[PDB]
């Protein structure tokens, strides 16, 4: 069950190798739009959170 | 212009690093390789300009 707009649902994502492919199970998605990164090197970088 | 200025493009993400003075006049779509992509696609089959 996911939460209203005004009281969007954050949670903090630390101290874990993210696989940025489990995104892509599904596929329907219109809008899998990316600013200021390219999709598709999201695994060669690495984030603090 | 105002919403304009279209002839003007880039490319945001490319198959490979263009080489030193290298030049390329076509815009072919990158492969997503994870699903057979003909036409619009997912993954890594957007429009790069």
């Amino acid at each position: 069950r996911f939460a209203s707009v005004y009281a969007w649902n954050r949670k903090r994502i630390s101290n874990c190798v993210a696989d940025y492919s489990v995104l892509y199970n599904f596929a329907p998605f219109f809008a899998f739009k990316c600013y200021g990164v390219s999709p598709t090197k999201l695994n060669d970088l690495c984030f603090t959170n | 212009k105002v919403g304009g200025n279209y002839n003007y493009l880039y490319r945001l993400f490319r198959k490979s690093n263009l080489k030193p003075f290298e030049r390329d006049i076509s815009t072919e779509i990158y492969q997503a390789g994870n699903k057979p992509c003909n036409g619009v696609a997912g993954f890594n089959c957007y429009f790069p300009l």
